[PDB]
């Protein structure tokens, strides 16, 4: 048994190129160039896609908002089909889609965080020359038909010809699980006690407590791997780990291949998790900045981080097609943290 | 489909359990003669023969 | 609406098949029948065809009465036919699931 714990809401946005233009039905140019396109009374657009394992397919699309609605239909599980929990929203530009997930719903892997392949198809991938008139109407594809998704990332900011079409992925909520057996935890450096971090000129490997600290400043803790615990101190230390290094606050994302790098920022070093003698857990978010010693990461020199706001939210673990039973009484004592935590002197407690 | 072990039903033995929507343990996957069935009112359907 | 036509010479069809159908027993005790929109597949070399094949689910319209042989002595058993009589309406493809 265990508990899902999100430190911030999942978020992603479609990424228009700066050279692109929105489709412009009003104008009468004989042929609009490489404008983005989202269907028309004249022209359907396909949008094959698979986010959180629930495939979305349609080819009667006439406008982007229909795509928004049809995507929104999958947000909740039905009598049969699983729901994703992800909520699409129209992008303010009118350019594309703003994906957002409160990941406070459900209790399985699919309901949490954002994941999204962009399957070949995607006439809604909005990059095709099309042409107007002569005479009545008629917007038309420039030589049938419209181009497909290909190895784009029609709107995803990147390209990847190898294999299946590229998929952004963005983790913000990790899971935790108890076990009766003893469980040691991989130690790492803290910017407080337990000093310290000897750089090893350029090369990473150092001491293991410092080695884990090296990898940590990439995306190594951003992994969706399950995290076991037993003694309570395991739990607090681990929550502190993930709170500091384990979330994509920017709304950036892993994008296809797992190639972790230094960020500005996933880091939020000033966070602290403590156990008061009352027995309550405590989490604090100091306004204070921190520093990253050379040569941890990236960078080669010292670097400083600004603390960033957090918004905890908590549910309960449950595997798909599994027999694990929800344990509500425990999820409650942790359920106390569900509100927003702005930077400041306030300290939440369990 | 939960446990994916193949234990065939109708054995009148090897009765098998599951934790319920609450927490109580209860019986699952047991076939019944159908001649024992009662409706919501508790009246016997009294099915017989052919 | 095809038909056997005279001799009994069975063959693969497109379709009699409606693979996505499911029949379940809920803990309430009600029977349940569901008709998922999802398609299925037929592994080679089942049938016909020699290769893999996929089927589109098709709509159903249940309707139910009671058994009785000609010139026979079997008596109708109405109380049972009722608990099954619950299914008599149409079932369009969709998320709705009928119950006994």
């Amino acid at each position: 048994q265990g508990i899902w714990v999100s430190y911030a809401d999942a978020k992603f946005t479609t990424d228009r190129a700066n050279g692109a233009n929105v489709f412009d039905p009003n104008l009468t140019v004989a042929q609009q160039n490489n404008v983005i396109f989202w269907g028309n009374k004249d022209i359907a657009v396909t949008l094959d896609i698979n986010l959180n394992g629930v495939r979305i397919q349609n080819d009667n699309i006439r406008s982007l908002d229909e795509a928004i609605a049809y995507i929104n239909t999958f947000t909740a599980p039905t009598d049969t089909r699983d729901g994703t929990g992800v909520k699409a929203v129209k992008k303010a530009d009118g350019s594309g889609i703003e994906f957002v997930n409160n990941n406070a719903d459900g209790t399985t892997d699919n309901m949490k965080n954002i994941d999204l392949t962009v399957n070949v198809g995607n006439s809604a991938g909005e990059r095709n020359t099309i042409n107007y008139n002569a005479n009545t109407g008629v917007f038309s594809p420039q030589g049938g038909n419209l181009t497909t998704a290909q190895n784009d990332t029609d709107w995803i900011a990147g390209a990847a010809q190898a294999g299946q079409p590229q998929n952004v992925k963005v983790v913000t909520a990790h899971k935790y699980i108890y076990s009766s057996n003893p469980v040691t935890i991989p130690p790492m450096i803290n910017p407080d006690g337990g000093p310290a971090f000897q750089p090893n000129n350029g090369n990473r490997p150092t001491d293991p407590a410092s080695a884990n600290y090296w990898d940590a400043i990439q995306g190594s803790l951003k992994n969706t791997t399950e995290r076991t615990f037993r003694t309570t101190e395991d739990l607090r230390e681990l929550l502190q780990r993930d709170a500091r290094y384990g979330v994509d606050y920017n709304g950036s994302g892993i994008i296809d291949n797992a190639t972790p790098t230094f960020d500005a920022n996933d880091i939020n070093q000033a966070v602290k998790v403590v156990v008061t003698e009352n027995g309550n857990f405590a989490i604090s978010n100091a306004n204070e900045t921190s520093t990253i010693p050379a040569n941890a990461g990236a960078g080669a020199g010292a670097a400083t981080t600004n603390p960033k706001n957090m918004s905890f939210n908590i549910t309960a673990y449950s595997n798909k097609q599994g027999t694990v039973s929800t344990n509500d009484a425990f999820t409650k004592i942790f359920k106390a943290f569900d509100g927003p935590l702005v930077i400041g002197n306030q300290i939440k407690e369990s | 489909t939960k446990t994916q072990r193949a234990e065939d039903e109708n054995d009148t033995g090897t009765t098998q359990f599951y934790t319920t929507s609450k927490n109580s343990v209860e019986v699952t996957e047991k076939g019944v003669d159908a001649g024992a069935l009662f409706n919501a009112n508790g009246t016997g359907l009294n099915l017989r023969d052919g």
